[PDB]
């Protein structure tokens, strides 16, 4: 399906 | 007509006793994954709330179990498991499971599939304080792959007292957890009513939220800090000396160290004991980074036991590491420690003098970014939903429906701010 | 419908492994006797030999068991005990007797009088290899204060199997152990197949005689010079309790507590008020003159000995600072561990050692300034006219005495020879 | 009965 990726930041 | 000897539900506290660092009683949990019975590739520990419960879920892609062997999994003492192609089960004692949740919380849940028949497994202290059992019974209730109860007297009680008494109260509430097994076997593990100490439960979730941690007021009885005393991924990485499985936590994947790009001026040591057979190896290195963590590093059949055990030189000698493997030797009863035998006192004499060789043969050279998060997208609302790392492939399409996470499986929950 | 959880023979094993250190099994037997359900005034702790066998015994003149309370006994998780007269009992988690046993040696056997009855229980390990048992089943075995067999269908299969496989082999051999305790009431808990290296047992009986001792290859883990309650079991024995209410008989040989003002020198008292509770709780400091270095604290949970010889405050920081320091205190708030020899590691202890190195520190820096066994005894075979050797803390015997009803196993017909004196 | 007593030497 659609995915997305974002960034995770401590 | 000889009597059996009789289990006390009280005797489920006690059971957990032996654990005196919490981590103690999660590793315990991965294990049971990691075993080649289960064989899993990927575990995922997650804290998450239910029905106002805040819970510790631990989630393996995984053989799962037959009825019957989830009645072992929920009874003390069965143990079977083998090497299977050099891969070595940490299991032995048949009691992890039991001390272990019992340790991290008051009740607990099994929910495992091993794709021909899916079953539900019930260990709680309150349910059996509530209907004050006299005997530690646990309910079970299983299903055909067509979702049909398959053993049905025990089942139909099972499935009352479950409903009843258990965090879920519709048979839908169980459903969903079985359902969040994506793959056709695995088991979900869900603890609540954990330890609390004042008004808030034992761990901190708060500080790092991609992490399970012990609040600072953090170091063990027996020693500044190694990061693995107080943080659950930390303690992860270092877990197995040559991983077979994938932990995640909290939905990011924890990093295994390497010893290379950990150690330098690396050497290799051997330890021929009178009492064995074989030989066994050991290595040497320096420690980059903190270097205020040292000592030791006890592996039993790929496990780590104990970490920064100072021997030789407890000051004199520092920042040098050692790792070893030591079959022979036999874990306690929490597996954070060796019985203390004669063989495991020559072993530590003997670390310590080669320790103490190492360091002066050396001793002279010396002197002189998080992986992103993956989310996917509600078909029904167009809204983006968190995604936990490790997850190979999904289905066509994904609805808040069939959310894993417990906390986002509904189309009408505001989605998430990303990190800022 | 609901299934009861099951008990895997496998775990009796399990249960002992949390006892690294072998006193520790043996102090949970010892608790057993003292708390106040039993009542015991003095527990005699031997080795003997049976049917080729070594064995360990502990035998009490407590209270006993019904036939019932004693499958609890040899059941996990049952405890009822409760606070008489300010008698606290030690015993919770209704794990020790198992653990313990079994970390001593493979297979146990108990025998009690309440008074009313007389009944043994059987848990072995070897037993239950042996017919393959999926379950833990305990024989038990019971009588009527006459030599009379009720419960008949449970008894006439644990005799039978008891008979068979258990050390005694014959009724005859059953009655003589029951026999051995002198009193109306009481128990007897016979221990086999002990542990054993190199094919050796890892107790220590010959070095000495009146005592059960660890060999060396002896330092507890945590220590670095042994203090005697670690391979000692009578030294340990000593210090175990701090107001002691039970004789502890070893090797037939009396055990005489320490007391703290023979014991310490320049004593003061302090006091502890953590905010989370409700009730003051004292300390006792001294200087520990006979030794020169056991020091540290010692801690008492419910009267008995947690750990000893903890080091805090300075005593940590550096080796040179607070030696010969020793600390008493009772706490009653923290919460034993599972072989009873360290408390849960919770933020409560840690406030409490934190406080113990700051109070002993205290004291430290202000006192800085400032600077034989008892005779055995015998009796006289009336038919034979041998001595045999007796142990002490017995009140009061019959009238006639017969090698024949002889407590000691090893001593109970006259065609065996005399013993020398020392 | 009759009872000796007797010394216990280390
Ligand atoms: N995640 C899991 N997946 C499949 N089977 C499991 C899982 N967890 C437990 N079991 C089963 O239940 C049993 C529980 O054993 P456990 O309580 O962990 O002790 P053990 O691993 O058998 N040996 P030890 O852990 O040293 O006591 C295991 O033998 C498995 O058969
Ligand atoms: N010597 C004894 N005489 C009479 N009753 C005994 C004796 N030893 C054990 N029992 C009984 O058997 C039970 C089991 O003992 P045990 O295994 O020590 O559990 P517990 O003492 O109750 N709690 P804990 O000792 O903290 O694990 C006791 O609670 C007593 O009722
Ligand atoms: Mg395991
Ligand atoms: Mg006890
Ligand atoms: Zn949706
Ligand atoms: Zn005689």
């Amino acid at each position: 399906a659609r995915t997305k990726q974002t960034a995770r930041k401590s | 007509g000889i009597r059996l000897s009789a289990l006390c539900p009280k005797f489920l506290h006690t059971n957990s006793t032996s654990h005196t660092w919490p981590f103690s009683a999660v590793a315990e949990l991965i294990d049971n994954a990691y075993d080649p019975d289960v064989n899993a590739k990927q575990i995922w520990i997650d804290k998450t709330v239910i029905s106002d419960h805040i819970c510790l879920t631990f989630t393996d892609n995984g053989n799962g179990m037959t009825a019957d062997k989830l009645h072992k999994m929920l009874s003390f003492g069965f143990s079977d498991k083998v090497t299977m192609n050099g891969h070595v089960p940490v299991g032995l004692y048949g009691n992890g499971f039991k001390s272990g949740s019992m340790r991290l919380g008051k009740d607990a849940m099994v929910f495992t599939k091993n794709g021909e028949t899916m079953s539900v497994g019930f260990l709680s202290q309150t349910y059996l304080e509530v209907i004050k059992a006299e005997h530690v019974v646990v309910p079970i209730v299983t299903f055909n792959k067509h979702r049909q109860m398959i053993n049905l007297t025990e089942s139909k009680a099972s499935l009352a007292a479950i409903l009843e008494h258990s965090l879920f109260s519709t048979e839908q509430k169980l459903l969903a957890e079985l359902n969040a097994i994506m793959g056709k076997k695995g088991t979900r593990i869900i603890i609540w009513n954990l330890r609390s100490y004042k008004n808030a439960t034992e761990f901190d979730f708060e500080k790092d939220k991609y992490d399970i941690r012990i609040p600072e007021d953090y170091k063990k009885q027996e020693r500044i800090a190694p990061e693995s005393d107080y943080s659950l991924r930390a303690y992860c990485s270092i877990l197995y000396l040559k991983p077979r499985m994938q932990i995640i936590i909290r939905g990011q994947k924890v990093k295994t160290q390497l010893v290379s790009k950990s150690l330098a001026y690396i050497e290799r040591d051997v330890y021929r004991p009178k009492f064995l057979t074989r030989t066994v190896r050991i290595t040497f290195g320096f420690n980059c980074r903190n270097k205020d963590h040292y000592g030791i590093m006890m592996y039993h059949k790929n496990r780590l036991i104990k970490a920064y055990e100072k021997v030789g030189c407890q000051n004199m000698g520092v920042g040098v590491v050692g790792i070893i493997e030591c079959n022979f030797l036999k874990p306690t009863h929490n597996k954070q420690d060796f019985d203390y035998t004669n063989e495991y006192r020559l072993t530590i004499l003997a670390l310590g003098e080669k320790l103490n060789d190492y360091w002066n043969e050396m001793k002279v050279k010396k002197n002189a970014k998080r992986p992103d998060q993956t989310w996917v997208q509600c078909d029904a609302c167009l809204k983006w939903r968190k995604l936990p790392d490790g997850i190979d492939q999904l289905p066509e399409k994904w609805y808040c429906s069939n959310n894993p996470d417990p906390q986002f499986r509904n189309c009408e929950v505001p989605e998430e701010p990303e990190d800022e």
